[PDB]
């Protein structure tokens, strides 16, 4: 029998003024590593950056990896407008950077959260 | 005429600023959802509203032209408007203000987090040049809409980036959707 590895969940999560990477365990009820780009860069206007989030996401990844994860799966929070739908570039650079800190990267989910209740749009 | 739209994330205070809003600048308040039941965009059913979008844009440009009018709504800042005003409030009174409603948990999950990436707020900048945010954290009804006011009287058309709900990440985690 050959069969190993401990998987996480890595939830993404790209604001206007920012970016998140929280790794928890599968069953989401433990924190592995949190971190977003306001705890890595000192500017304020860089906070937003996908340089922010690629380096926040490698020092999640590496807290992450220490701890034990070898992999995780990727859940996406990307809004964008509703004119033109554009996530950004932060997210994807965000999974990139954890796939280049050593991470194995799992399912990649977008679940990028539409706010409801009151008229019901199509 | 001067039409002033006032959306946000779901139980962040819409209802209750707009109302306080329209009876203090002497404008008319109009539901968003209402509206589109009254000219036939919306049908409910059990108990939703399902409307098209474009139409409800059309029938607002078309009836409210021309009129002084508080639009309240979640969808309020996608129909064509003078002033889009987004409000906002730590995710936790989302939360717990959408538990008292009886929402579902993955509902208030998903509402939640909307609050969190400033969902709605990029939806207005990308419909509108003119969009001023404003954070209800820890405010009155009266304090929010004497802010308003005075933004708009100073006149401001536009401001945003006031809040980064990544700071309070943490507090808000009993309520967000990370369930394996
Ligand atoms: N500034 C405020 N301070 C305290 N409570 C508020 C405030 N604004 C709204 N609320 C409360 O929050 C709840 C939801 O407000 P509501 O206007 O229905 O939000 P929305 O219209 O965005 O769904 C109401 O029960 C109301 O009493
Ligand atoms: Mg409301
Ligand atoms: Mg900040």
């Amino acid at each position: 029998i050959k069969k190993k590895e401990k998987w996480g969940i890595a939830h993404i999560y790209s604001s206007y003024n920012n970016t998140i990477i929280h790794i928890t365990d599968i069953t989401g009820a433990e924190t592995i590593s949190r971190w977003s780009g306001g705890m890595v860069v000192k500017a304020d206007r860089d906070e937003p950056s996908p340089y922010a989030a690629m380096l926040a996401a490698r020092r999640a990844a590496e807290e992450a990896l220490e701890k034990g994860i070898v992999g995780v799966h990727i859940r996406v929070r990307a809004p964008g407008g509703s004119k033109s739908k554009t996530p950004g570039p932060g997210a994807q650079a965000a999974i990139r950077a954890l796939a280049r800190a050593g991470l194995k990267i799992g399912r990649v989910e977008d679940v990028t959260p539409i706010p409801h209740d009151g008229t019901r749009p199509k | 005429g001067m039409l002033i739209a006032i959306t946000g994330t779901p139980g962040v205070g819409k209802t209750t600023i707009a109302k306080l809003l329209a009876e203090k600048l002497g404008y008319e308040y109009v539901n968003l959802r209402d509206f589109a039941l009254e000219k036939g965009c919306g049908r409910e059913v059990d108990g939703e509203v399902e409307v098209e979008i474009d139409e409800l844009a059309y029938f607002v440009e078309k009836e409210l032209k021309d009129r002084n009018v508080v639009l309240d709504g979640h969808l309020s800042h996608l129909m064509p408007v003078d002033l889009v005003v987004v409000l906002r409030a730590h995710p936790r009174i989302i939360g717990e203000r959408l538990r008292e409603r009886g929402y579902s948990k993955e509902k208030i999950g998903e509402n939640v987090e909307a609050e969190l990436v400033d969902a709605i707020l990029i939806e207005a900048i990308d419909e509108h040049e003119n969009v001023i945010e404003v954070d209800t954290t820890n405010k009155t009804p009266e304090e929010i809409v004497e802010e308003i006011i005075g933004l708009i009287k100073s006149g401001v058309k536009r401001r945003v980036g006031i809040v980064d709900w990544s700071e309070v990440y943490d507090e808000i985690i009993p309520y967000l959707r990370l369930g394996g």
